[PDB]
C-alpha cells in the first residue's frame, strides 16, 4: 500500500463559495494528472465545477484545484440541497465523498445611527455586506423589523453597489409597543446569512452627566461580608468633574440577576457628598442584614446585592441615578475554566495548561493563587502520581499559567486544578478536574510541532517559523512532510517541507499575510508506508494573527485641536494605502450615556469574523481523523482512515443640536480632504468610519472631538410636561472663570406658553468656578411643540438657547381595538371584500385631545402544500372496467365524472406533459355518454333502480343525486326531474324519527354498494347518504319542504349519534354535518370525537387516520375491512376539508398517498369516488388559500388613503396612520387568499 | 454632470419666488 | 420554543383555526356559535411569555 493519496476539503462548503482544495500523492513517479470534481448528489448528473490538477516531481505531487457552486445551478425550489458529491478521478482512483453543504455565505453588519431612539424620529441604518471572502458583496439585501412583542412592523429592500447599503430612513410608527426593537437583515433570494441589530425606543431624555458607580467587587465574601467599600464618581460628558453633588444611596435585597425586585433596606440610607467628582461609601452588610433582612448570615446568602444611587448637583439643578443589581454573594464566589489548552499530549514535550478564574457574574480576577495535582499513565496502566505544583493568577490576564514536562512515555494525564487562596477552604476554594489523551498513532508515528504556544499574537508580514519533527518507526521513508494553513472556512496556503541530510525537516518559514488575520490554523500532515499499511499522520495548531487591517486606512482632523468651538469650520482628512470607499458617521456620547452597558455597534468585529471558523479547540486530536475534523477539514484516502467517524457536535470551547450628523459615504482616491461646520451642541462627539474595499474592511478609530464652553446656562427640561399643571423647572447657569461675575437671564417663550413669572432680573453672580440654581414655574396652556428660548445676558456676555417644549394632554392615553378578516372567496363563509369604519367619537374624550387612530394589515399564508395527485392510471379510472351487466357500464362512468371534475382543478389539463395528455374532447365524449347512461337508470317515478324493471332504491337515488350535482358544468340536468326526484324521495320516506329508511331493497351490492351497519341505528348510515346526496343536489332544485327534511334529517341523525355509534357511522354522519350548520354545538362535539378517536404516527403527525372493527388484522390486499377504513378516513378528511381544516388534513393526505392497504379499499366505487373527492377538495383549497390580494382604502367624503398589493412575496405592508377627520372605506379586487386588517384608536381620557 | 457618483452630493434649485417640494438631491 | 398553547375560547365562543400551538405574533380568531354574537375585539394575541 505504497501509493496512496489524500484529497483535503473544508468540512462544509459554502454554497458561492470558492473553495480550494488540495490533494497529495505518494509511491507515484510518473507524472499524471487527476480531475476533482463537485457534482449533484445522489444522481452525479449534473457537475457544478471541475478542476483538471497535474501532479508531477516538478510539483512535488503536490496540487490543488479552486472549485466553488454558484447558487442559481443548485435546483433550489422548496427542498433546497442538502449534500453534493466532492469527487477525485485519476489513473489510478476513483473515489467520491458526500460532502455536505451550507448557504451562509458571508456577513451583514447591521448598523443603526443610534442604540435608543424616542417616538417621533426616523432611524438611520445601513448594512455592511461582505463575501466569505471579506469582499464587498454587491447583493440585494433585506431588512425586517420586529417589535418588542414580536410583530413584524415594516420591511424595505434595497440593492447593495458598494458594499455599504444605505436603506431608507425607517420612520417609527405613531404609536409604537414601547421596548427594544429588533432589525433582521437577508440576502433576498440565495442566502441563509442572517444579521442582527437590537434598539430600544423609549421616552427619554438625554442625561446631563454620567454618574459612574464602581465597586470594588462584583461578589461580596467573608471578607467584605463584614464591609464592603465603594466608590461613586460623576462627570460631565465634556471630560470634567462634578463640583459637588449631593448623594442619596439605596441598598435592597436581591435574589436574582435576571428578573426580581426584593425589598429595598430602611438603613445606611446614606445621605452624602461627592466632591471633585467623588463620593466614597462603605455599607456594613453584615449589620444591615442583621437589623432589617430576615437573613442573619451570609450561609444564608448564595444571593445578590442590589445598590441604586441617585444624586443632584449641590449648586444646581440637574439630577442623575443609576443602580447595579446583582452583586453576587456567594460562599464559592470563584469558578474555573480553561483556557487555549488541548487535552492533548506532545510526551516529553513541556505540555503547557492555563486557566481563567472568573466570578459569578464573571470578570477576569486576576489576584487568585491556584495549584495543580496530576496522576498519569504511560504504559501497562502504571498509574503514576505527579508532584503538585502552584501559579498565581496573573493580575491583567487573569491566566494561571503551568508547564508539565512530562515523561517521554506517557499515554494519558488526568489532573485537578485548585484555587490554593489561603483564606478560602478547598470546599470554598473552587476547584476542577480534568482529562489529556495522546494521539494514539497504531503505527506509532507522531508529527509533533515545537510550538510553546507562544501567548503573543504574530504581527502581520513578520516570517513564522516553526520547525516541524516527524518521529517514526519509518522516517527514512518520510521524505517530506506537506503543510496547509487554514482562514475561517478555507485552506489559503498549502505546501512540503522536505527532510534535510540532517535526518531533520525544513521549517515553516512563511510571511504571515494579511489574510490570516484574525486567526489561521495549521494543519501539518504525512503518509508513511509502514511496513505494508499506510498510515495518515497529521497535527493541527490554532495561530493566533495580529488584529490589523488590509487598507491601513487612518482618518485625522488636519486642524488638530485639544477641543473646537461650537459651529467651527473644520477639515478632515482620510488616508489609505489604496483607493477605498469610506463611510463616516457623529454621534453624541450623551447617546451611549442613556443606557447602562451600551454597545458601540462596531464592537467584536473580529471575534464575529472568526465566527465562520469551522475549527474548534486549540490544535491536536485523538487521531488524524479527529485533528483533521476538529481543524475543520475532512479528507478523502484511502490509507486506512476516515472522517465519517465524527460529527458536527456543537464544540464551543474557548480561545442645531442634533444627535446625530454627518451620516455620509465617500470615495477616497488614495487620499481626500472634506471641509465641514461642527453643531453647535457641546460634548465630546465620537466620529467614526469605515473603509470598504475589494481588500476588505476596516474599521476606522473613533475620533473623539470634544465642543467645550467655561460659562453657560443649562436646563433640565423633561421629555413632556402635562399640559395646565404648572412644574418648577430647574437648572443652572455655571461659571468655569477663576472670578465670579453678575448674570441675567430673560427667558422668552412663543405664546403657547404664558406663565405667570413674566420675564431687572435679581442679577446675581456666580462664584468662579461655581454653579448657580436657576428655576422657572413655567406653566403651559397648549398641546404640542412650542418654542421655548432662554436668552441670557451677563457681565462680559450673552447666551442663547433655544428650545422646543412639547406639551402632552391630561388624562389617561387610553388604546382600543377593532378589525376584520377579508375573505374575497367566503372560505369562511360570507364573502367578505368590503368593510367600514367611522370615525367613531367616544363619550369620554376629553374635549382636545383628537384621537389618533392607526391602521394594520397582515395576510395569511397557505403553510405546507401535500401534492397528492392521480398516477398515470388515471387512464385506467377513465377507461375503467368493461362496460356491461352488473352496471360495469355504471361502475365504468361513475369514475368519469369524478376524474373530470378532479382534473377540473385545473391544473392537470394545464399541464399532464410528464406523459400523453388526455384528449379532453375524449372526456366530453366520455362524461356525455356518461350522463346518457345514468338517465336509463332513472326510474319514471323519478326514483331509480340498476335494473330497469328492478326495485326503486333511494339509495341508488342519492348516489344519482351526488353524482347530477357535479356534472352542471358541462351538462345539467334539468331542475324538474331533480325536484321531482328529491320530492318522491322526502315525501314517501322522510320519517318521524330516523329518516330515509329503503323503501323495498334490502339485496345490498357489494362493488356499487358499502357495509351497512349493524341494525342499532343503521338509519345513521341512510340518513346520512340521502343528506349528503340531497346537499349536492339541493343548489339546483331549493324547496321549503326539503329544506325541512334536512332540518329534520339532522336532528335525527345527530340526535343518534350523540351515543358515539360504531365509528364509521360517527366519520359518515360528521361529514354530513359539516354540509349542514358548520357551527351546530352538538355538530362540534361530534367533531371532537372524531378527533379523538383519530390514529397518528409520529409525536408530531406526519400520518393520521382511523380503525375500527379490528382492522388492525393484517391485510395484503383490498377487502371490506380495508374498504371500511379507506372510506372512513376519506370521511374524516371531507368533513375537516370542510372545516378548512388544511393544518388537520395534511398528515390525512399523506397517509392516503402511501396507499397503505395497498391497492385500496375492497376497490369498491365508494372508497375511490370519496378519496377521489376529498383529494379534490384538497387540490381546490391550496388554490383558495393562495394570497393574491390588492387592497385599496380610502375616506368616504375624503380621498384614497392607500392601497396594499398583498402578495404570498410581499404578505405584510406596513401599518399607516389614518389621519384624517372622515369614516374610512377598505376593500379589495376580488383576488385570492386571506387576510386580516384592524385599526386602533388612541383617545386620552 | 451627466451622472452623479454615489454619495456624491448635488445641489438643485429653482429660480426666487418659486416654492418647490422635495430634496436638493436624490440618491 | 414557548410558543404560547391554544387559548380556551370564552363562553359561548370557539376558535376559527385550532392548531396544537401558535407562533408569537400569531393571532387566533374566535367566533359565536349559531346561537351567539360577538361583543368585543374577536382576536387573542401570542405574547413571547
Amino acid at each position: 500500500q505504497e501509493q496512496t493519496y489524500v484529497i483535503s476539503a473544508p468540512k462544509i462548503f459554502r454554497v458561492g463559495a470558492s473553495e480550494n482544495i488540495v490533494i497529495q500523492v505518494y509511491g507515484y513517479t510518473e507524472a499524471f494528472d487527476a480531475t476533482i470534481s463537485i457534482k449533484s448528489y445522489p444522481d452525479k448528473k449534473f457537475s457544478y465545477s471541475s478542476g483538471h490538477v497535474h501532479l508531477s516531481s516538478e510539483n512535488k505531487f503536490q496540487n490543488s484545484a479552486i472549485l466553488t457552486i454558484q447558487p442559481k445551478q443548485l435546483p433550489g425550489g422548496q427542498n433546497p440541497v442538502s449534500y453534493v458529491y466532492l469527487e477525485v478521478v485519476s489513473k489510478h482512483f476513483s473515489k467520491s465523498k458526500r460532502m455536505p453543504i451550507t448557504y451562509d455565505n458571508g456577513f451583514l453588519f447591521i448598523h443603526t445611527d443610534k442604540p435608543v431612539y424616542t417616538p417621533d424620529q426616523s432611524v438611520k441604518v445601513r448594512v455592511y455586506s461582505l463575501n466569505d471572502d471579506l469582499k464587498p458583496a454587491k447583493r440585494e439585501t433585506v431588512l425586517t423589523f420586529i417589535d418588542p412583542e414580536g410583530s413584524e412592523v415594516d420591511m424595505v429592500e434595497e440593492i447593495d453597489h458598494i458594499g455599504i447599503i444605505s436603506f431608507p430612513d425607517f420612520k417609527i410608527p405613531s404609536n409604537p409597543r414601547y421596548g427594544m426593537w429588533t432589525i433582521k437583515a437577508k440576502y433576498k433570494e440565495d442566502f441563509s446569512t442572517t444579521g442582527t441589530a437590537y434598539f430600544e425606543v423609549k421616552e427619554y431624555v438625554l442625561p446631563h452627566f454620567s454618574v459612574s458607580i464602581e465597586p470594588e467587587y462584583n461578589f461580596i465574601g467573608y471578607k467584605n461580608f463584614k464591609n464592603f467599600e465603594i466608590t461613586i464618581k460623576a462627570r460631565y460628558f465634556y471630560n470634567k468633574v462634578v463640583t459637588e453633588a449631593d448623594v442619596y444611596i439605596t441598598f435592597g435585597i436581591r435574589e436574582d440577576l435576571k428578573d426580581d425586585q426584593k425589598e429595598m433596606m430602611q438603613t445606611a440610607m446614606q445621605n452624602t457628598m461627592l466632591i471633585n467628582g467623588i463620593a466614597q461609601v462603605t455599607f456594613d452588610s453584615e449589620t444591615a442584614v442583621k437589623e432589617l433582612s430576615y437573613y442573619s448570615l451570609e450561609d444564608l446568602n448564595n444571593k445578590y446585592l442590589y445598590i441604586a444611587v441617585t444624586v443632584i448637583e449641590s449648586t444646581g439643578g440637574f439630577s442623575e441615578e443609576a443602580e447595579i443589581p446583582g452583586i453576587k454573594y456567594v460562599l464559592s464566589p470563584y469558578k474555573l475554566n480553561l483556557v487555549a489548552t488541548p487535552l492533548f499530549l506532545k510526551p516529553g514535550i513541556p505540555y503547557p495548561i492555563k486557566v481563567q478564574v472568573k466570578d459569578s457574574l464573571d470578570q477576569l480576577v486576576g489576584g487568585v493563587p491556584v495549584t495543580l495535582n496530576a496522576q498519569t499513565i504511560d504504559v501497562n496502566q502504571e498509574t503514576s502520581d505527579l508532584d503538585p505544583s502552584k501559579s498565581v493568577t496573573r493580575v491583567d490576564d487573569g491566566v494561571a499559567s503551568f508547564v508539565l514536562n512530562l515523561p517521554s512515555g506517557v499515554t494519558v494525564l488526568e489532573f485537578n486544578v485548585k484555587t490554593d487562596a489561603p483564606d478560602l477552604p478547598e470546599e470554598n476554594q473552587a476547584r476542577e478536574g480534568y482529562r489529556a489523551i495522546a494521539y494514539s498513532s497504531l503505527s506509532q508515528s507522531y508529527l509533533y510541532i515545537d510550538w510553546t504556544d507562544n501567548h503573543k499574537a504574530l504581527l502581520v508580514g513578520e516570517h513564522l517559523n516553526i520547525i516541524v519533527t516527524p518521529k517514526s518507526p519509518y522516517i527514512d521513508k518520510i521524505t517530506h512532510y506537506n503543510y496547509l494553513i487554514l482562514s475561517k472556512g478555507k485552506i489559503i496556503h498549502f505546501g512540503t517541507r522536505e527532510k534535510f541530510s540532517d535526518a531533520s525537516y525544513q521549517s515553516i518559514n512563511i510571511p504571515v499575510t494579511q489574510n490570516m488575520v484574525p486567526s489561521s490554523r495549521l494543519l501539518v500532515y504525512y503518509i508513511v508506508t509502514g511496513e505494508q499499511t499506510a498510515e495518515l499522520v497529521s497535527d493541527s495548531v490554532w495561530l493566533n494573527i495580529e488584529e490589523k487591517c488590509g487598507n491601513q486606512l487612518q482618518v485625522h482632523l488636519s486642524p488638530d485641536a485639544d477641543a473646537y468651538s461650537p459651529g467651527q469650520t473644520v477639515s478632515l482628512n482620510m488616508a489609505t494605502g489604496m483607493d477605498s470607499w469610506v463611510a463616516l458617521a457623529a454621534v453624541d456620547s450623551a447617546v451611549y450615556g442613556v443606557q447602562r452597558g451600551a454597545k458601540k455597534p462596531l464592537e467584536r468585529v473580529f471575534q464575529f469574523l472568526e465566527k465562520s471558523d469551522l475549527g474548534c479547540g486549540a490544535g491536536g486530536g485523538l487521531n488524524n481523523a479527529n485533528v483533521f475534523h476538529l481543524a475543520g477539514l475532512t479528507f478523502l484516502t484511502n490509507a486506512n482512515a476516515d472522517d465519517s467517524q465524527e460529527n458536527d457536535e456543537p464544540c464551543k470551547e474557548i480561545l442645531y443640536f442634533p444627535e446625530s450628523w454627518l451620516w455620509e459615504v465617500h470615495l477616497v482616491p488614495r487620499r481626500k480632504q472634506l471641509q465641514f461646520a461642527l453643531p453647535d451642541s457641546l460634548t465630546t462627539w465620537e466620529i467614526q468610519g469605515v473603509g470598504i474595499s475589494n481588500t476588505g474592511i476596516c474599521v476606522a478609530d473613533t475620533v473623539k472631538a470634544k465642543v467645550f464652553k467655561d460659562v453657560f446656562l443649562e436646563m433640565n427640561i423633561p421629555y413632556s410636561v402635562v399640559r395646565g399643571e404648572q412644574i418648577q423647572l430647574k437648572g443652572t447657569v455655571y461659571n468655569y472663570r477663576t472670578s465670579g461675575m453678575q448674570f441675567c437671564v430673560k427667558m422668552s417663550a412663543v405664546e403657547g406658553i404664558c406663565t405667570s413669572e413674566s420675564p431687572k432680573c435679581v442679577r446675581q453672580k456666580v462664584e468662579g468656578s461655581s454653579s448657580h440654581l436657576v428655576t422657572f414655574t413655567v406653566l403651559p396652556l397648549e398641546i404640542g411643540l412650542h418654542n421655548i428660548n432662554f436668552s441670557l445676558e451677563t457681565w462680559f456676555g450673552k447666551e442663547i438657547l433655544v428650545k422646543t417644549l412639547r406639551v402632552v394632554p391630561e388624562g389617561v392615553k387610553r388604546e382600543s381595538y377593532s378589525g376584520v378578516t377579508l375573505d374575497p372567496r367566503g372560505i369562511y363563509g360570507t364573502i367578505s371584500r368590503r368593510k367600514e369604519f367611522p370615525y367613531r367619537i367616544p363619550l369620554d374624550l376629553v374635549p382636545k385631545t383628537e384621537i389618533k387612530r392607526i391602521l394594520s394589515v397582515k395576510g395569511l399564508l397557505v403553510g405546507e402544500i401535500l401534492s397528492a395527485v392521480l398516477s398515470q392510471e388515471g387512464i385506467n379510472i377513465l377507461t375503467h372496467l368493461p362496460k356491461g351487466s352488473a352496471e360495469a357500464e355504471l361502475m365504468s362512468v361513475v369514475p368519469v365524472f369524478y376524474v373530470f371534475h378532479y382534473l377540473e382543478t385545473g391544473n392537470h389539463w394545464n399541464i399532464f406533459h410528464s406523459d400523453p395528455l388526455i384528449e379532453k374532447q375524449k372526456l366530453k365524449k366520455k362524461l356525455k355518454e356518461g350522463m346518457l347512461s345514468i338517465m336509463s337508470y332513472r326510474n319514471a317515478d323519478y326514483s331509480y333502480s340498476v335494473w330497469k324493471g328492478g326495485s326503486a332504491s333511494t339509495w341508488l337515488t342519492a348516489f344519482a343525486l351526488r353524482v347530477l350535482g357535479q356534472v352542471n358544468k358541462y351538462v345539467e340536468q334539468n331542475q324538474n326531474s331533480i325536484c321531482n326526484s328529491l320530492l318522491w324521495l322526502v315525501e314517501n320516506y322522510q320519517l318521524d324519527n330516523g329518516s330515509f329508511k329503503e323503501n323495498s331493497q334490502y339485496q345490498p351490492i357489494k362493488l356499487q354498494g358499502t357495509l351497512p351497519v349493524e341494525a342499532r341505528e343503521n338509519s345513521l348510515y341512510l340518513t346520512a347518504f340521502t343528506v349528503i346526496g340531497i346537499r349536492k343536489a339541493f343548489d339546483i332544485c331549493p324547496l321549503v319542504k326539503i329544506d325541512t327534511a334536512l332540518i329534520k334529517a339532522d336532528n335525527f341523525l345527530l340526535e343518534n349519534t350523540l351515543p358515539a355509534q360504531s365509528t364509521f357511522t360517527l366519520a359518515i354522519s360528521a361529514y354530513a354535518l359539516s354540509l349542514g350548520d358548520k357551527t351546530h354545538p352538538q355538530f362540534r362535539s361530534i367533531v371532537s370525537a372524531l378527533k379523538r378517536e383519530a390514529l397518528v404516527k409520529g409525536n408530531p403527525p406526519i400520518y393520521r387516520f382511523w380503525k375500527d372493527n379490528l382492522q388492525h388484522k393484517d391485510s395484503s390486499v383490498p377487502n371490506t375491512g380495508t374498504a371500511r377504513m379507506v372510506e372512513t378516513t376519506a370521511y374524516a378528511l371531507l368533513t375537516s376539508l370542510n372545516l378548512k381544516d388544511i393544518n388537520y388534513v395534511n398528515p390525512v393526505i399523506k397517509w392516503l398517498s402511501e396507499e397503505q392497504r395497498y391497492g385500496g379499499g375492497f376497490y369498491s366505487t365508494q372508497d375511490t369516488i370519496n378519496a377521489i373527492e376529498g383529494l379534490t377538495e384538497y387540490s381546490l383549497l391550496v388554490k383558495q388559500l393562495r394570497l393574491s390580494m390588492d387592497i385599496d382604502v380610502s375616506y368616504k367624503h375624503k380621498g384614497a388613503l392607500h392601497n396594499y398589493k398583498m402578495t404570498d412575496k410581499n404578505f405584510l405592508g406596513r401599518p399607516v396612520e389614518v389621519l384624517l377627520n372622515d369614516d374610512l372605506i377598505v376593500s379589495t379586487g376580488f383576488g385570492s387568499g386571506l387576510a386580516t386588517v384592524h385599526v386602533t384608536t388612541v383617545v386620552h381620557k | 454632470k451627466p451622472f452623479y457618483t454615489v454619495g456624491e452630493k448635488v445641489t438643485v434649485s429653482c429660480s426666487g419666488g418659486m416654492s418647490l417640494e422635495g430634496p436638493s438631491a436624490f440618491l | 420554543d414557548s410558543g404560547c398553547p391554544q387559548p380556551v375560547p370564552p363562553e359561548n365562543g370557539f376558535i376559527r383555526n385550532e392548531k396544537q400551538l401558535y407562533l408569537v405574533g400569531e393571532d387566533v380568531e374566535i367566533s359565536c356559535l349559531t346561537g351567539f354574537e360577538t361583543v368585543g375585539y374577536q382576536y387573542f394575541r401570542c405574547l413571547p411569555d
